[PDB]
């Protein structure tokens, strides 16, 4: 059910059998007696599982927090906003560092799928988790175990200052 | 089943011992019976040559000499019988070999498995517990007033006493218990 | 003349090729018969209490125990600082700690030097 | 108690007290040097690994090769038969190491004559298409290579 | 010629 | 947090109350009730901590060390029953009543949300283990010991009591939350590098640091079975849970003022686990390995990198685990033989077979054979200082070498060979005794299957 | 050689250790406390063998192949397959094809 | 390989008359080798080492000087490899 | 064996360089030499998922040996005469990197055949 | 498609289930060791079925299926490779194991923990499995200590052998010291790459440097017992002779070369770490045939024999051909084991005698392990068209045709001529010649289960490498055209050890005696590397700790400086104060002093 846009494949494409010899495949009749023997049954069971969980259907949502004021906005000292700000600022740190779990599960399927032809056929995700990781790495890195969105905002001030600085 | 050492070994045993370690790592050598026995006949003759030796510093420098010999002529690899020492089955059953004193403890269903094995070895218990005494008696008879000068133990004198210090001995773990 | 054999510390040299062996004296008959007198004493004494039926437990062997002892309690009651183990004790506590100072700032120092003029390469270091 | 190990012996009543308490005999007994590392009264007894004793004598306890009421080694745990062993060896040490050190540098040394020849076959570069496969080896699509033109012979 | 096997207690 | 505190307060009441049979039974039971409210604490929100009230407040870090704790005080009774059995009622309520007061002591400790307060608990523990370790040890040494213990945890405590009011007069507040929220960075300057000092070496003592560590050996060789197991399982970890919340405060100074107890800790553990390759005493041995993970637990807290604070946690908890499961096999073999020499007792796996598979299991847990949550943090700690320094690879890696061998050493002497002839008085082991084992065992072999509850806040 | 107190000792011990050894003897009756399972002639011929080829490989591939079910679709990625080579040859799912060309002199 | 009593000793008498030194027919159970028989002691070392190559077990020395004797060889052998029979 | 004998005893400025070479370059003799073609398109190699060192000029009977393959299995002998083919294919490339080693052998003998010719 | 994953993971599945039913009562039954190997025997049948699926049309997977945690940006997942190397390996593992307990019911009938031998051997090959069927570092390390840990075990399986022990204890020694390079390695790619996957490794490392790949090098030396590393190996015969044959032979000293192959695409990058393998490589190959062709126990040839050919396999990952190193791998795997289950049926038949001298003319005394015998020696020096020669030869022709370095393709050559040898010293030694075994002659090998566990094998070792070097597709350009001296080099190296071995043995019955050569003792005592390797580092290290950690500074210096000194202070303060003499006069003196003090100091 995993959206596709979300998690790309790249169209399949499965040659033919094309037979040139009369000795029998082997391949052809395990793999029936696998289905007949396996896939039946499994299918079935799945058939009565699913069969028992329509019969009670409920559903569970995804929460949704509205945006809050960030720490730049927010005075010294003033722990509630503050604390709504920082909290906010985990949840996106948690939600990059999923998004860089995507990009880097798409490179490795890549690797995988492409085969022998992986450095070529795999470049498009390894730029795409090339500006992923600097971002992410600019970002957050070095921020230490004691992480907040203080030290966070130090770093891209500092980092900003530099570019001004290089700007002459 | 080892005999007590002496406190130093005579030459002549020091001199059948240097025959036995020189046949042996010659025999390591000499892998093919026949020229093992051909080399051991020599060996033998060697010996012989000095037998009778009336000087016995001539005959301690010899000795010197033939263990001299044998280190430079010693087999790298010696062959050594499977369960001796240094052997590749060397207390190899160690681990199976379990102490009397744990029947012991065995549950009383344990136990009842095996009824008249258990019933002979309260017999024995029984003979070790009646006999400890008159051991102790009969060793501080023997032993002399400075104490005793040597390991060996006396044999039992009289009938109806257990040789002293009798119980481990007999008892041992069998060499292949399984 | 076969080459002889050097023995070592961790190569002791043989009994058969012992100098000594074949120089006895009758002293040395005398107190190899004492240290037999002192052997058959302990073991009778091992043997008698290991051969009890009455016995139930370990049989302290007082040499363990001396041996435990003077190998944890008695080492600083009879300890002396001295030359040697003042050096020794310079050298093996604090020599090792600040050789390892030394190579671990040194690295420390180039590798914050390389990140500084932004010459290292931490392209997919994200995971620190 | 007397029997605890105690210090260093001075007085020659003190080395026979010493000797009498490790079981020792009087001149067999030699205390470690008084240089204040702890060893105190202890014997210094001969070093030799637990293997070189005789496997054949009926020891107290048979594993570790020792009876009850011996004075025990120092350094006995490091002498036990598992850890080192200092048995004789068929050759001498420093032949030993002479033999195996020079075995090494000899190793080394040849290897490194090795790549300062080394062996290959009269044949000239394996020659592959597209320009020795740039694109296939991860070089840059939009950037045209530099071309590589290989002529038949 | 069956032996009696020594071992431990193994009910507990 | 009172869910747990107060039953735990109410053991005291029942176990003065209870009939002297019943004693350890009552004991037993309701500690592992308390136990099984304490494993609701695991759910923790992400973002933040749990704030139950303003004295106490859970988070991933203090969850799983409240569960090691209220695990432990079961298996300490467990333990402690057998060498008590001789014991007046009065003396055993006693003991009783010492385990449970460290109990509340420590959980009070863990969801303390003040620094004072947790100051104030952190060192009151030091008076029920001084009673247990100096009244129901069973050697002369056992006062010296107590002394040790006593007087290098209070000299390196009071300068952070110190400190600590000066942060109270100059911040204006000591709770957690306000610190870390505002956090503003020390200078160096000769006066911060002595706060940082004063804040740092209380933990640095109590989690035995090489230099500070001689208490260690001595309270655990010389205490009681259930002293040993608090000492290993939970008393060494308050100085890593405090010098992970503590390191807040001293950001920058932390980097310049690292290297000395980053050195230290990482030759000491080299020089710890060779110890226990000579040592001659089982615990002594148990005891050092204990110093030598908790050096690399000290590294961790140091090089203060989310992996490294991930791994430090689960270190803390799988040593704990451990350290304690062996204190109580080492046990067994003591009251089997009553004494501590590891080569008197040999070829114990005849004798006791099952004892054998439970030696064999500690020890590869003692040597981080993976995927073992030991494993996990130590090669979570060995990544983050790879990260620090490429260098210190050669130290941690000869470091698992030594405990891979001194472990193994310690399995083969005591369970392999031939068994000891002389000694008659093996028994076979008790229920008691594998329960005790398979307590320790199991709860360590199934949290590597959920391996985030005792991965920390990082996470 | 033997003293003759040695001599009279062993012989001594070795009538001991050969009563021992004998009492170590089992006798016939070695006494097993004494059927949870009422199948008194399990066909040993098959019925063993295939309880265990159910048991063993039937009901593991049917569990692997349900979890192959839960794993594949509930997470994407989970399983990647390397792509098939294809040679000049037809496709299934659009029908093409191709020829290498075929200008490759043919002798050899 | 049960190595009854009766085996050991049947095999001891056939590598000691497989002995050229030793006449066969004067051979008995109770020949001291050094008394009764003209063997010296390097022909006891020898026979203690036939004996030993034979079962496969090795002698220590100090046991081996002392046995003077086949019927001491056979009980020696029981004794080691626990032969009740 | 013996062109190492030649490059090490003998004067090595007569021998080849293995890593340098080619040093001359294709144009010098050689009047007129057609470019490699390779029968193999790109595409399809990537396609067929050859191995980067079996992606030679020498593809394309590999190509047709791996359809073989697939093609008759089970029988895995029926593949003999394209394994041939493929395997003549290469014996031609290695006997062209020889010949070029040969040129550059000699080309090197010409270019110190010209320094004596200035002496 | 479908069908690969569910048969794939069942096969490993499956051999988990004996382990599960040890709690059982058939653990206490005789049937276990039946049970599990019946439970190998359909394993492998199991697994011939992906085999053919990749035959055919080439079906790699990789099944990441349990996501274990996720570390921030770094996923930790069960992720199993089922690519050519494993859905190879697993068949030939399987088919060994399911041999070697056959053979292992016969050998170990009297062994009273006959089940905990079987459950054990069960557990090693669970962990050898997760080595070769892991995508992640993680995973492969479980396997790599699991492995480890297991050969500990069955090493030392007769606990009361202090030389077992110590074997056991040296083999974890030498594979931990290894293990700090898989742990470098590891380390170095969570930092660079940020993944343990194989598959993100390889993609992001296009060019890998020096330092992650020597620390592989270090763990593959470490676990195939390379040089430096390499005394572990033939110490570890001391374990019973089947679990020599199955993990000290044939399937656990090939992690390492594997280990190697599966990173064969970071290897070819770095040139030196190449090199380095190669000349450890040739190092192992030579030290380990000449150690071997001097000794006199059947089981220490073997294993030196092993450890030759896993040089030699190390080599050919020098020589950059990594798919021929795996094709050996499963060769060796077939014949190596034939060759330690052959010795154990003579050790079996001579009651424990594994000396190569007591053992004699035993050619017809058991004519089928004399036959096995001979085919795996024929096999292992490359006979043609056996399975040797489908790897071996190729291996030679290769290492000729490619840059070298010249002296590693100098001490190849002479360690194939080398393994000739020794091959020719155990056949004349122990099945020609005269018996010289004890009188009692007890060879019976009319065992059904050592007779079709010997077969097997057998079968494999003659024409597995025909049917698995024709079906595997191509991975390597052939080198078609070389010298027919080249060509030749292997055959004409072996058969001149074959006459060099043969002439001096025969020297063997001629009535001479010369005392031993310097080169003789060198070779025999394994070059000395145990003797001094095992006694100076060891001593200096023990003695270290003792003298200096734990007496010099924890019981003395350490304690001097912080507790002794401070207590001493006080001590002595204390007596300044309690002087305990108690004088008005005295004290009323000090009292003027403090109050003309006070009036100057404090105004």
């Amino acid at each position: 059910s995993w959206d596709k846009d979300v998690y790309p494949e790249p169209p399949r494409r499965t040659p033919a059998p094309a037979p040139q010899t009369s000795l029998p495949n082997p391949v052809t009749y395990l793999t029936k007696i696998f289905d007949l023997l396996v896939d039946r049954p499994v299918t079935l069971a799945r058939e009565f599982i699913e069969q028992q969980h329509a019969k009670n259907r409920y559903y569970y949502y995804h929460r949704e927090f509205r945006r809050v004021p960030d720490i730049t906005e927010c005075e010294e000292k003033d722990i509630l906003c503050m604390f709504e700000a920082e909290m906010q600022w985990r949840r996106d740190y948690k939600v990059d560092q999923e998004i860089v779990n995507i990009i880097q599960e798409r490179l490795k399927a890549c690797q995988q799928r492409e085969g022998e032809s992986y450095r070529q056929n795999c470049a498009k995700e390894l730029e795409q988790f090339t500006q992923v990781s600097k971002a992410f790495q600019d970002r957050y890195s070095d921020l230490g175990a004691h992480y907040s969105a203080r030290k966070c905002l130090a770093k891209q001030k500092q980092r900003m200052l530099a570019e001004r600085k290089a700007a002459k | 089943a080892f005999s007590a050492p002496a406190a130093y070994l005579t030459h002549q045993q020091k001199v059948l011992r240097l025959y036995k370690r020189a046949l042996r790592h010659l025999e390591s050598w000499c892998v093919h019976r026949d020229k093992y026995r051909y080399f051991a006949c020599l060996m033998r003759a060697r010996f012989d040559e000095h037998k009778n030796e009336k000087d016995m510093v001539k005959a301690t420098q010899l000795l010197r000499q033939a263990e001299e010999e044998f280190w430079y002529g010693q087999h790298p690899q010696p062959y050594i019988f499977p369960e001796s020492p240094g052997g590749t089955s060397y207390e190899r059953y160690e681990c199976y070999k379990v102490p009397e004193w744990c029947l012991d403890d065995w549950h009383p269903s344990e136990k009842a498995m095996y009824p008249d094995y258990f019933a002979k070895r309260e017999q024995w218990k029984r003979l070790r517990r009646e006999s400890w005494e008159r051991e102790v008696k009969q060793l501080q008879e023997e032993t002399p007033p400075g104490g005793p000068r040597t390991e060996a133990l006396p044999p039992a004198r009289k009938e109806g006493d257990l040789p002293p210090l009798w119980w481990h001995i007999v008892t041992r773990p069998r060499e292949r218990p399984m | 003349s076969f080459p002889k054999y050097k023995p070592s510390r961790l190569a002791t040299l043989p009994a058969t090729l012992d100098p000594a062996e074949y120089d006895i004296s009758p002293e040395t008959r005398k107190a190899q018969a004492e240290r037999l007198a002192i052997r058959s004493r302990l073991k009778r004494e091992y043997l008698l209490q290991y051969n009890d039926p009455n016995r139930l437990g370990v049989i302290e062997d007082p040499a363990l125990i001396r041996w435990t002892y003077a190998r944890s309690a008695n080492i600083y009651p009879n300890f002396r600082p001295t030359p040697k183990t003042s050096l020794l004790g310079a050298l093996f506590g604090i020599g090792p700690l600040f050789f390892w100072y030394y190579v671990f700032k040194t690295d420390r120092d180039k590798k914050e030097k390389l990140i500084q003029e932004g010459k290292l390469d931490q392209t997919f270091n994200i995971s620190y | 108690k007397d029997m605890f190990p105690g210090p260093y012996p001075k007085t020659p009543e003190e080395r026979a007290a010493a000797a009498k308490k490790y079981n020792m005999r009087v001149e067999d007994y030699e205390p470690y040097p008084d240089d204040g590392m702890g060893y105190g009264d202890y014997p210094k007894l001969p070093d030799r690994s637990q293997q070189e004793r005789d496997p054949w004598y009926d020891w107290d306890h048979p594993d570790l090769r020792l009876n009850w009421g011996e004075p025990i080694h120092w350094d006995l745990d490091m002498y036990i038969r598992n850890r080192v062993d200092t048995s004789p060896t068929p050759v001498s040490w420093n032949t030993m190491c002479k033999h195996l050190f020079g075995f090494v540098a000899f190793m080394l040394f040849m290897f490194w004559v090795g790549e300062i020849y080394p062996s290959y076959q009269p044949v000239g570069p394996k020659q592959y298409p597209y320009n020795d496969l740039y694109l296939e080896r991860g070089g840059d699509p939009t950037k045209e290579p530099e071309p590589v033109v290989h002529y038949e012979i | 010629k069956r032996l009696f096997i020594i071992k431990p207690s193994g009910f507990y | 947090m009172l869910k747990i505190i107060i039953p735990t307060t109410m053991l005291l009441p029942m176990t003065w109350m209870s009939k002297h049979n019943m004693i350890w039974i009552n004991a037993t039971v309701h500690s592992l009730l308390i136990s099984l409210i304490s494993l609701s604490l695991l759910n923790q929100l992400g973002e933040n901590s749990l704030n139950f009230s303003l004295t106490f407040f859970s988070d991933s870090l203090s969850a799983p060390l409240l569960v090691l704790t209220t695990w432990l005080l079961p298996l300490m009774l467990m333990a402690s029953q057998s060498h008590l059995s001789k014991e007046t009622t009065t003396r055993k309520k006693l003991y009783i009543t010492m385990l449970i007061l460290l109990q509340l002591f420590l959980i009070m400790t863990f969801t303390a949300t003040e620094l004072i307060l947790f100051y104030i608990l952190f060192e009151a523990t030091l008076v029920p283990t001084l009673i247990i370790i100096t009244r129901w040890g069973n050697q002369t040494e056992r006062l010296n010991a107590g002394l040790y213990f006593l007087f290098y945890t209070l000299a390196g405590s009071l300068p952070l009591l110190v400190a600590l009011v000066y942060i109270q007069n100059t911040t204006g507040s000591l709770n957690f939350l306000i610190i870390h929220y505002w956090s503003h960075p020390l200078s160096n300057s000769w006066s911060n590098i002595f706060m940082w000092l004063a804040c740092i070496m209380a933990f640095m003592v109590k989690m035995p640091l090489y230099g500070l560590h001689l208490w260690l050996p001595k309270a655990h060789v010389e205490a009681p079975i259930a002293g040993s197991m608090v000492l290993a399982a939970v008393l060494l970890k308050l100085g890593g849970y405090g010098m992970m919340r503590i390191t807040t405060i001293l950001n920058p100074l932390t980097n310049y003022m690292a290297y000395p107890f980053l050195m230290l800790s990482m030759w000491g553990m080299i020089m710890t686990s060779s110890i226990c390759l000579r040592q001659t005493d089982l615990k002594s041995l148990i005891a050092y390995s204990s110093v030598s993970h908790m050096a690399l637990v000290i590294v961790a807290i140091m090089i203060q990198t989310p992996w490294s604070f991930m791994g430090a946690t689960a270190l803390m908890i799988a040593h704990g685990l451990t350290s304690s499961m062996l204190f109580c096999l080492a046990n067994t073999n003591y009251e089997r033989v009553h004494s501590r020499t590891m080569i008197l007792a040999r070829g114990l796996q005849t004798l006791l077979p099952l004892m054998a598979t439970w030696w064999l299991m500690a020890s590869l847990t003692n040597l981080a054979l993976p995927p073992s949550i030991n494993l996990i943090g130590e090669l979570f700690i060995i990544t983050a200082s790879f990260s620090w320094s490429n260098i210190t690879i050669i130290l941690m890696g000869m470091n698992m070498m030594i405990t891979a061998l001194y472990s193994l050493y310690m399995l083969i002497t005591t369970q392999r060979g031939k068994y000891t002839h002389h000694i008659n008085n093996i028994k076979a082991s008790f229920t008691r005794e594998n329960a005790l084992m398979a307590l320790h065992i199991l709860p360590l072999l199934l949290l590597t299957l959920n391996p985030k509850m005792i991965l920390g806040p990082l996470y | 050689g033997y003293t003759p107190d040695e001599k009279l000792r062993l012989q001594q011990l070795r009538e001991l250790r050969r009563r021992w050894l004998k009492d170590q003897e089992l006798s016939p009756r070695e006494p097993v406390l004494p059927l949870q399972d009422g199948a008194p002639w399990v066909i040993y011929k098959t019925y063993r063998h295939s309880i265990f080829a159910v048991t063993h490989v039937l009901i593991p591939v049917w569990i692997i192949h349900y979890y192959l079910k839960y794993h594949v679709t509930a997470k994407p990625y989970t399983v990647v397959e390397r792509k098939p080579r294809i040679f000049p040859g037809d496709t299934i799912l659009e029908t093409g094809e191709v020829i290498p060309l075929m200008k490759e002199f043919p002798d050899q | 390989p049960p190595l009854t009593l009766e085996a050991i000793k049947d095999r001891v008498l056939y590598v000691l008359k497989l002995y050229d030194k030793i006449d066969p027919e004067k051979l008995s159970v109770n020949s001291h080798f050094m008394k009764d028989l003209g063997l010296d002691s390097l022909d006891q070392v020898e026979i203690i080492m036939a004996m030993e190559d034979e079962f496969g077990f090795e002698i220590p020395d100090i046991d081996a000087e002392k046995l003077m004797c086949p019927q001491e060889i056979v009980d020696y052998i029981a004794d080691k490899k626990d032969v009740y029979e | 064996g013996a062109h190492l004998a030649r490059r090490y005893l003998g004067d090595a400025s007569k021998e080849p360089d293995p890593l340098r070479m080619p040093t001359f370059p294709p144009d010098y003799g050689f009047p007129e030499r057609k470019e490699r073609e390779m029968v193999a398109t790109q595409q399809e190699m990537n396609d067929a998922q050859l191995m980067l060192q079996q992606r030679d000029y020498c593809a394309h009977y590999l190509i047709q040996l791996l359809k073989c393959k697939r093609d008759s299995f089970p029988n895995f002998l029926a593949c003999k005469h394209e394994q041939h083919d493929w395997d003549y294919c290469e014996h031609l490339d290695y006997v062209k990197r020889m010949k070029e080693f040969e040129r550059e052998r000699r080309l090197l003998q010409r270019k110190k055949r010209r320094e004596q010719r200035e002496a | 498609m479908n069908p690969f994953a569910s048969l794939t993971l069942t096969t490993l599945i499956i051999l988990t289930i004996p382990i599960m039913m040890s709690n059982s009562n058939i653990y206490k039954t005789n049937l276990y060791p039946n049970y599990v190997k019946t439970t190998v025997s359909y394993a492998f049948t199991l697994s011939l079925v992906p085999l053919l699926m990749f035959m055919h049309t080439g079906q790699e997977m990789i099944i990441s299926n349990w996501h274990w945690m996720t570390l921030q940006t770094v996923e930790l997942s069960l992720s199993f490779k089922m690519d050519y190397f494993s859905v190879m390996f697993i068949p030939v593992a399987l088919f060994v194991t399911w041999s070697i307990m056959e053979f292992s019911m016969w050998y170990m009938h009297s062994d009273p923990f006959i089940n905990r031998f079987f459950k054990y051997l069960v557990l090693f090959l669970i962990t050898m499995m997760i080595l070769v069927t892991a995508n992640n570092l993680f995973q492969l390390f479980i396997g790599w200590e699991g492995v480890g840990i297991m050969s500990f075990l069955l090493i030392g399986w007769w606990h009361g052998r202090t030389d077992a022990n110590t074997a056991a204890l040296q083999a974890i020694l030498y594979n931990r010291i290894g293990d700090i390079g898989f742990v470098l390695s590891m380390a170095w790619f969570l930092t660079h790459s940020n993944a343990w996957d194989l598959q993100q490794i390889f993609m992001l490392n296009n060019e890998c440097p020096n330092m992650p790949l020597i620390g592989l090098l270090l763990a593959a030396a470490g676990k195939s017992a390379q040089f430096g590393l390499h005394p572990w190996l033939p110490s570890a015969m001391e374990g019973p002779t089947p679990v020599s044959a199955l993990l000290h032979s044939s399937t656990m000293v090939v992690a390492g070369v594997f280990l190697l192959i599966r990173f064969y695409p970071l290897m070819e990058t770095n040139k030196l770490v190449q090199t380095m393998t190669l000349c450890l490589g040739a190092i192992t190959t030579l030290f380990t045939a000449l150690c071997a062709i001097t000794q006199n126990d059947i089981k220490k040839i073997v294993a030196f024999s092993t450890s030759s050919q896993l040089g030699l396999m190390m080599v050919t990952i020098g020589i950059n051909q990594p798919h021929l190193a795996f094709l050996h791998i499963c060769m060796h795997a077939f014949f190596k084991a034939m060759l330690f289950m052959c010795s154990g049926s003579i050790i079996h038949s001579l009651n424990d005698e594994q000396d190569i001298r007591k053992m004699g003319g035993l050619y017809k005394a058991m004519p089928f392990t004399t036959t096995a015998l001979i085919i795996g020696s024929l096999a292992l020096t490359g006979m043609p068209y056996l399975t040797g020669f489908y790897s071996k030869d190729l291996i030679i022709e290769a290492v000729n045709m490619s840059y070298t370095n010249a002296w590693a393709l100098l001490m190849t050559l002479i360690a194939t001529s080398l393994t000739a040898a020794y091959s020719t010293r155990i056949i004349f030694f122990a099945f020609l010649g005269k018996p010289r075994f004890p009188p009692l002659v007890l060879i019976n090998e009319n065992n059904p289960l050592l007779i079709n566990s010997i077969k097997r094998l057998l079968i494999g070792s003659i024409f597995a490498g025909f049917i698995i070097s024709n079906n595997i597709p191509p991975m390597t350009v052939p080198n078609t055209t070389m010298p027919l001296y080249m060509k030749m080099t292997a055959l004409i190296v072996t058969i001149m050890g074959f006459m060099l071995a043969l002439e001096l043995n025969n020297t063997t019955y001629y009535l001479k005696f010369k005392y031993p050569s310097q080169t003789y003792k060198f070779s025999n005592m394994l070059g000395y590397y145990p003797s001094i390797m095992h006694r100076l580092p060891t001593y200096h290290n023990l003695s270290m700790s003792q003298k200096s950690a734990s007496s010099l500074l924890d019981l003395i210096w350490l304690e001097t400086i912080l507790p002794k000194t401070t207590s001493f202070i006080q001590m002595k303060m204390s007596i300044m104060v309690s002087n305990q003499k108690g004088l008005i006069k005295l004290y009323f003196l000090s009292f003027l002093i403090t109050i003309m003090i006070s009036m100057t100091l404090f105004n």
